[PDB]
């Protein structure tokens, strides 16, 4: 009941806030949502977004948050490779 | 014996210059007995929130308000069918839509209403960092980087009224610049690009929303996949004229 | 259930307990200590006792004490019988020899059931060191008891006398001890216990 | 199956890790090996309690049968409500005397124990003998001796102990080379008491932080 | 024990009355009897035991015996849910069933959607939406479609709630196509039929949510709708009253199709055909647009005054609501209204029969209500002046009504002198004058009275005169009405100035205080609770120290209400009159308490601990706690629990600096329960103080040591309670290296199983993860993050799940993420400028 | 609940609207059932309230609450008070058994 109970509050919490390791998750599964979460700040506080923009050299700013944006996909590492 | 317990007293000396955010509806009346005129803007830097006022081809400092405390994601302002007063999201999740307003001898920000919204922290979740208002102010659109999207329509009475939130859930795709397209009051219509979080290859797919103000809901209209190296939208007004 | 008896505390530091094995711990519960078992009861507490497994540690924990190194229905009229101590001397030293009498078939008439009838007196040597009263002590005692009459005891200081080397040819019906085979007689017939 | 079967040595995964003594054989069965090789041996993360595995639900301890009630902190134990209430097999007191033992008497102490950032506390652990410990390692210092363990030992006062003589033909302690004792190396008529012999120094701020005053909250 | 035998059903269930399939085929029959007919503390373990071992019994079986016992007439409303409940367990359980078992199952627990209380609905919703995720969307429409063909109206009403209730669990989108399909069925007229009310029943279930799913209804309702058969047109009808009240006025633009029919029925078939499509109409007037709303309200209020005189009920109550929706339109003017509406209004709906049926009086007077916002309250109210003074007692009781919701929401300032005089002159008579047992009359008349305050002196004083004519009375009825009456007009009096009357008001209470009638005794103290509440303690005649010893005796009577507001009362001299008491006779005062708190009632309960901090900052707080810790050594859980309590407030107003020392010996006692009541009376102690427990918390580590060690889970349990309140208020004080110790003792508690135990952890280690940050605590929840262990595993991916809910961001610098130990990594973490 | 373990939530994006809890569970905290230091006044979807419902006591669900709802201060820092929105939507096994129980 409670057990159970448990299970239905994981269901909820894993659709609201997306990844949420619950028993066996797979390390590709779990390290994505690191980097989404970590790539989520960057871009998400404008003072880390100004510095990644700097420290990288970027021409624009708006260059380094939408390439955060475009790095949380997998793909995009080989669409950097077809450029 | 003597505890080190080093106690430090924190100030900002000199507040936080690189302005995020920026909103042009005219806020407070002030030198003037009745005046009304668009012309004016406030802009934040997270934390720290400024006033500025042009009216002589040169910008002027009205008053640097009091130090919010917290992380401003969006900031946007409202025009509605009236003294114009900006709609804030920040961290907590919390729509806060606040009236600058002239209190006692100097400009006070007043806060009218604040709606929690996911938790307290900067979150992918958060339904922020992506906003924007009905160019007619009819409604309130916040949305999250990746998970959700929630818009508030927004009624004015003797006292303001938010409708309650209203939920669209895409779980794998990545939002990013929302772009909200006016309208003659048909229908309130929001466009984003979508990204999507789980693929085998890199898609970037424009969609369009029309929220329907008869059903009470965001509708996808146009889902149109364009090539990966998609960057922004901007919205075309009309139109009326051509085809 | 508890008969009325005071079990102390475990952090008490340790009056003798029955059972030196069930505490209570800094809390309320009580403990087996070998078992290392918690019990809610009293109850529960006579519950494991009446258990095989309290026992099974009894035992293991008999076994660690080595490595590191009828009583019901016996009749007691407690009656004092007459002896008759006399300084015996042989060849090569000197030793003593107890005459003891019995009841001349005046009470054993009501009491004739093969109840050990068979089973004449025994003697034993034991140590002052534990008494009803302890108060002195530090010398021997050769007790004979026989099942109605009364226990009689005769002090030894002498560290030994009549101590033998092997008197018979080492014929091994052991009786009780080498002790009682080696120097008694029981004279059934006459009732005489002869000691030496 | 052929996934149990599939997994490579524990020593075939040493060697991907800089600090190799942590892993255990237990993480051949891991799942993501070599990831949870470079976590667990990553910098400052602190072991899973070593519990788990045994089915005794963590405390079966024979130890715990014997460990204390409690004792109170001795700044409280100064309050006497030990006297007045008796916890053992109304006690009015002032508000003053309180407020201040928190306060007044009591705002610079801490328990002496506590723990550091790695510590887990293990079933068989038991602290208080670490805390007697540590006190202790502060207390007793070489040159000095108790008179209990002086009387133990059988040594008079005024004489040297047992291993003076063999240190003199031995020579002085190689762990304490400034050490001091009578009649060898340090002046004889200094013997006093208890204290044989000291340690001799040969070494010879405000941490920014000084408060340089000390002000407690006022009940009154 | 098997208490209370069923000869019948058990001889039904025949099994053993004195070979793995005969051992669970005896057992699982036996657990089911110790459900249904057994003992408690015998039912309680079987199912348990049903439930632990319900995955390993054959559902065959299960249900085969399990089943058909419902099917009986001789079972009763507990024992019948007692299977329910095995019923939910197991479904829930074995999570995947055969179609014919899952119709058995859903036939048999149908019905329990129809049963008259809730209580039966709510569980009969819960086994459908149970079932619902077992069988699936293909499985339940092929179960209704044989049903909704069927003859029998019961059944049909029934499978039309329970498919209703399917359509909510797996979605309305999932099964809308059935509703298509029973719908828009051209072959059974009763599939038609009950393919329309599962829209009703879908409506009402989903509420608000209807809106984005209402596309596909108002298909079925305008195609269907125009079906040439009576009942059919009817039921449609009703789905549009539904679907537009749960609709709410946005469903326009989608309503504005089946709007048009509407009409032409209304003036054609009239009947109660147009009850239903005025029903329909009405509810579609909120939701019409302000030129629409404009024209077709006009068209619909003439059909509604030629209406007026419907002799049958179901119409009226249709013409009330229509009203009552009409009335918020901006169209249709108050003038309108005054002119024509409202007095063919009052002068046909309050005939005397209409106030006798209370179902229908209802619908009257909320109608009435939405008339008074158009209307003039004055002239509202003088409409209804009449009707107060009628001889009918039910009539005055709705009359009464009238006045209540429209007087709370206007108020009676519109009222002129006159009419307001006449308007207290009624309440008085019909007050004084009424026959019937019932509460509203002092409710209403007392909100009259708080509406109306300064103005009625002059009346304020023949009111007290019945106040007090009443309370001489021989009917306890009358009595403690009267009473509550006087309790709320007590503050009104105050704004008067009357004070001396107060006090004579206090005096007659106070010497009727003796009273046998334990309801009327607890009304009579609540009046003396408003009267010491409003006056000054000063010019209180008895007075308050003559008081409290009679009130002493009080605390034992027993009952209930006497003891709320007795104790209520107790702490109201508690906190306004520390002085008058004296401090031995406040000492009786907790050891009543002390004892009385026993009671069942958590209001009384919890209010009794509530008064022990007005005693404790009057009196002396170590005085309070030998009381309390005396009483901790009681076996009774609720005395243990709520005498800790005591100490958490006491510690709250006294301050933690005196309770706390001698809360650590109390601990210092052996006994287990006395511990337990510390470390809970700690936790309620500490969440009291938020700024207070950062100075303490050092001398509170020592004590949990020994706490956090002890072997007996509840002890760790508690610990971890006072760990909760104590890291959430003392968090950022700077105090983390105590919480790091503190912390480093629950670690290795993570494991430790049990629903209490683990969530009283799981909280503790997240107010940890406040103090301390983190970045520690991630530390640990790393070097344990996955390991091989499967059950190390699931443990500490629950604090990580929590961990993540609470912070993100806050985790992101704390990944311990290098290049080698992933493969992408993030190539930006690295920049340095 | 915190203590009723077959009470469900709803846990939804709460509305501008905020729930009534009744004077019988006037002060209670409706996560942590706490009687101290109430904060935020409990918001709830659109979905709990419209009609009669919307009357009931978002925590026990049966009567009809005069009060709104505050979470606590400890709620509120550990965030709970912006999870969702609170609401029970089963009356659960306690109240069921007490029901069938008296009648
Ligand atoms: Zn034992
Ligand atoms: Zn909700
Ligand atoms: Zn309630
Ligand atoms: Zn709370």
């Amino acid at each position: 009941a409670e057990k159970q109970r448990q299970l239905k509050l994981q269901k909820i919490y894993k659709q609201k806030y997306i990844g949420l390791g619950d028993e066996s998750t797979t390390r590709e599964q779990w390290q994505r949502n690191v980097r989404n979460d970590t790539l989520n700040t960057l871009q998400g506080h404008s003072a880390s977004l100004e510095y990644v923009s700097l420290s990288r050299g970027d021409l624009s700013i708006r260059d380094t948050r939408i390439h955060l944006l475009k790095s949380m996909s997998p793909g995009y590492k080989a669409y950097l490779r077809e450029e | 014996a003597k505890d080190d317990e080093l106690y430090l007293y924190h100030l900002t000396l000199k507040k936080q210059t690189n302005f995020v955010h920026s909103c042009i509806g005219h806020f407070v009346d002030l030198e003037a007995g009745s005046k009304r005129e668009q012309s004016q803007l406030c802009v934040a830097t997270e934390t720290h929130l400024e006033l500025y006022d042009t009216a002589d081809g040169e910008l002027k400092l009205i008053a640097k308000f009091q130090n919010l405390f917290a992380t401003i994601t969006s900031m946007k302002s409202l025009d509605l069918p009236w003294p114009t007063f900006l709609a804030l999201t920040s961290d907590s999740g919390n729509l806060s839509i606040v009236q600058i307003i002239m209190h006692a001898g100097a400009l006070r920000l007043k806060t009218l209403v604040n709606q929690p919204l996911t938790r307290t922290t900067l979150r992918r979740v958060s339904p922020i960092s992506y906003m924007e208002i009905d160019p007619n102010g009819r409604c309130i659109i916040l949305s999250s980087v990746e998970q959700n999207k929630l818009c508030f329509l927004v009624d004015y009475a003797q006292k303001l009224r938010i409708s309650s939130p209203l939920e669209i859930i895409r779980p794998h795709m990545v939002t990013l610049d929302m772009a909200v397209v006016d309208v003659n009051f048909n229908n309130p219509c929001f466009v984003t690009l979508e990204i999507d979080n789980a693929a085998t290859q890199l898609s970037v797919h424009l969609i369009f929303y029309v929220l329907e103000l008869g059903l009470n809901h965001i509708v996808k209209k146009a889902d149109y996949l364009v090539n990966p190296s998609a960057n922004f939208v901007l919205s075309l007004p009309d139109l009326s004229r051509y085809n | 259930l508890s008969k009325g008896e005071n079990v102390p505390y475990t952090f008490q530091d340790e009056q003798v307990r029955s059972n030196p094995y069930i505490y209570k711990n800094h809390s309320g519960k009580l403990v087996c200590k070998l078992c290392n078992t918690m019990h809610m009861s009293w109850s529960s507490v006579e519950r494991h006792l009446g258990g095989k497994k309290h026992g099974l540690n009894v035992l293991r924990r008999g076994i660690s004490i080595e490595k590191s190194s009828d009583f019901r229905q016996q009749q007691k009229i407690i009656e004092a019988k007459q002896s008759l101590k006399n300084n015996g001397t042989i060849p090569g030293s000197v030793g003593l020899a107890i005459q003891v009498n019995y009841s001349s078939e005046v009470k054993e008439n009501s009491v004739d059931s093969d109840d050990k009838a068979k089973v004449p007196p025994l003697i034993r040597i034991v140590s002052g060191l534990e008494l009803s009263d302890t108060k002195q002590k530090g010398k021997k005692f050769l007790v004979i008891a026989y099942e109605p009459f009364e226990n009689i005891a005769i002090e030894l200081p002498p560290n030994e006398i009549l101590f033998s080397e092997n008197n018979d040819m080492d014929n091994n019906n052991d009786g009780v001890d080498e002790l009682n085979k080696k120097c008694t007689f029981w004279d059934a017939i006459s009732k005489l216990y002869y000691v030496q | 199956k052929r996934r149990k079967t599939e997994k490579p040595s524990l020593s075939q995964l040493k060697s991907q890790v800089p600090y190799p003594q942590i892993i255990e054989w237990y993480d051949c069965d891991a799942r993501y090996p070599g990831l949870l090789a470079s976590i667990k041996c990553t910098k400052n993360v602190i072991p899973v309690p070593s519990h788990w595995q045994s089915k005794k639900e963590y405390l079966s301890g024979r130890s715990l049968l014997g460990k204390r009630p409690f004792e109170l902190p001795d700044i409280i134990k100064k309050t006497n409500i030990e006297q007045m209430r008796s916890t053992l097999p109304a006690l009015d007191l002032d508000y003053k005397k309180l407020h201040d033992v928190f306060f007044k008497i009591g705002a610079n102490w801490k328990p002496d124990h506590l723990l550091c950032f790695g510590d887990v506390y293990y079933e068989n652990r038991n602290l208080f003998e670490e805390t007697n410990w540590k006190r202790m390692v502060d207390h007793k210092r070489p040159g000095r001796i108790s008179q209990e363990l002086r009387a133990i030992m059988n040594l008079p006062e005024g004489q040297l102990p047992p291993w003076c003589m063999k240190m003199k033909d031995i020579g002085l302690p190689t762990g304490y080379p400034d050490l001091k004792i009578a009649g060898l190396n340090w002046d004889i008529t200094n013997l006093k008491g208890d204290v044989y012999g000291k340690i001799i120094p040969n070494h010879h701020r405000n941490y920014f932080g000084a408060l340089i005053s000390f002000e407690t909250p006022e009940f009154e | 024990d098997l208490m209370f035998f069923k000869p019948s059903d058990h001889k039904y269930f025949a099994d053993v009355i004195s070979n793995k399939d005969e051992k669970k085929e005896r057992t699982l029959s036996m657990l089911l009897l110790k459900i249904k007919n057994g003992n408690t503390a015998s039912r309680r373990t079987s199912m348990r035991i049903l439930t632990d071992k319900a995955v390993t019994f054959g559902p065959e079986m299960i249900f085969n015996r399990l089943l058909p016992i419902l099917l009986d007439r001789s079972l009763e409303d507990q024992e019948r849910h007692l299977m329910i409940k095995t019923i939910d367990r197991v479904l829930y359980q074995l999570g995947d069933l055969t179609k014919p078992y899952v119709h058995k199952i859903l036939v048999v627990a149908a019905p329990l959607l129809i049963d008259e209380d809730p209580m039966v609905r709510s569980t009969g919703q819960e086994i459908i939406t149970n079932l619902s995720t077992v069988a699936g969307l293909k499985t339940i429409l092929t179960v209704m479609r044989p049903d909704i063909e069927n003859e029998d109206e019961y059944v049909r009403n029934v499978t039309s709630r329970a498919a209703a209730v399917v359509a909510k669990a797996l979605g309305v989108n999932q099964l809308l196509p059935f509703i298509n399909a029973a719908c828009h069925s051209r072959k059974s007229w009763k599939a038609r039929h009950t393919g329309i009310k599962i829209v009703q029943q879908i409506g009402i279930l989903l509420g608000i949510g209807v809106l984005n799913h209402l596309t596909g209804l108002m298909s079925c309702i305008k195609d269907c709708l125009m079906d040439d058969h009576v009942p059919v047109r009817i039921v449609t009808a009703h789905t549009l009253s539904t679907l537009a009240e749960n609709s709410y006025p946005y469903g326009i633009e989608v309503f504005n199709v089946v709007l048009e029919p509407l009409w032409k029925g209304i003036r054609s078939h009239r009947g109660k055909v147009l009850s239903s499509f005025l029903k329909a109409v009405g509810s579609m007037i909120p939701l019409m647009d302000p030129e629409y709303a404009g024209y077709y309200t006009t068209e619909a209020m003439r059909i509604i005054r030629r209406e007026f005189d419907s002799p049958d009920d179901e119409m009226k109550k249709t013409i009330l609501l229509v009203l009552q929706k009409c009335s918020a339109v901006e169209s249709i003017t108050p003038k309108f209204l005054r002119e024509e509406i409202a007095p063919e209004f009052f002068q046909k709906f309050w005939v005397r029969r209409v106030a006798l049926d209370r179902p229908l009086n209802k619908v009257v007077t909320y109608t009435t209500v939405t008339l008074a916002k158009k209307l003039g309250c004055s002239y509202t109210i003088d409409k209804l002046l009449t009707p107060l003074r009628d001889e009918a007692e039910p009539f005055r009781t709705m009359a009464v009504h009238a006045v209540t919701r429209t007087v709370n929401l206007l108020g009676t300032a519109d009222l002129d002198e006159r009419l307001e005089t006449r308007l207290i002159d009624a309440l008085l008579i019909a007050f004084q004058e009424q026959t019937n047992s019932d509460s509203i009359i002092f409710k209403g008349f007392g909100a009259v009275t708080v509406s109306l305050d300064i103005r009625m002196k002059p009346f304020l004083a023949p009111i007290v005169s019945t106040i007090l004519n009443h309370l001489k009375h021989k009917t306890p009825l009358v009595r403690q009405h009267a009473a509550d009456l006087c309790a709320i007009l007590i503050p009104v009096i105050k704004n008067c100035h009357e004070f001396e009357m107060l006090n004579k008001l206090n005096i007659i209470l106070y010497e009727s205080l003796g009273e046998v009638y334990p309801e009327v005794l607890g009304s009579i103290i609540n009046a003396m609770y408003c009267i010491t509440s409003v006056m000054d303690l000063d010019k209180l005649q008895p007075p308050i120290n003559q008081i409290l010893p009679t009130l002493t005796p009080i605390l034992r009577n027993k009952h209930r209400k006497v003891e709320v507001n007795t104790i209520k009362f107790v702490g109201l001299i508690g906190k306004l009159a520390p002085t008058y008491a004296p401090p031995k006779e406040w000492m009786r005062i907790c050891f009543e308490l002390l004892e009385l708190l026993k009671s069942t009632n958590k209001e009384i309960r919890r209010s009794a601990n509530a008064t022990f901090g007005f005693i404790a900052e009057a009196i002396g707080p170590h005085d309070v706690l030998v009381a309390l810790l005396n009483n901790l050594k009681v076996q009774e859980r609720q005395l243990r629990v709520c005498t800790a309590v005591a100490i958490g407030i006491v510690a709250k107003v006294c301050g933690p600096y005196n309770v706390l020392p001698v809360i650590m010996n109390e601990y210092t006692t052996p006994e287990t329960n006395v511990q337990n009541g510390v470390l809970k009376a700690m936790s309620f102690m500490f969440e009291y103080i938020g700024n207070m427990s950062k100075d303490y918390i050092y001398f509170i580590t020592p004590l949990l040591e020994d706490a956090l060690t002890d072997r007996d889970l509840v002890h760790r349990q508690t610990a971890s309670n006072v760990i909760t309140h104590l890291a959430l208020n003392c968090s950022g004080t700077g105090h983390e290296d105590a919480f790091i110790h503190l912390m480093n003792l629950l670690i290795p508690n993570i494991f430790e199983t049990s629903p209490h135990a683990i969530m009283r952890i799981l909280e503790g280690l997240e107010a940890l993860s406040q103090a301390l940050g983190p970045g520690l605590f991630m530390n640990y929840i790393w070097a344990g993050l996955f390991h091989p262990a499967k059950n190390v595993r699931k443990a500490f991916w629950r604090v990580y799940n929590n961990m993540y809910v609470m912070y993100q961001d806050a985790m992101v610098p704390f990944y311990p993420v290098t290049p080698d130990n992933n493969e992408e990594y993030i190539e930006e973490l690295d920049l340095v400028l | 609940s915190r203590h009723q373990f077959d009470l469900i939530m709803c846990l939804k994006q709460p509305g501008v609207q905020t729930g009534l809890l009744c004077e019988k569970c006037d002060g209670k905290c409706p996560i942590c059932d706490s009687y101290v230091r109430p904060k935020r006044k409990v918001r709830v979807c659109e979905n709990c309230s419209f009609g009669k419902q919307a009357k009931n006591c978002i925590i026990c669900n049966l009567n009809v609450g005069v009060n709104d709802a505050f979470y606590c201060w400890e709620c509120c820092r550990l965030g709970k008070d912006k999870d969702g929105c609170p609401r029970i939507l089963n009356l659960g096994s306690n109240r069921l058994d007490r029901h069938f129980e008296k009648k």
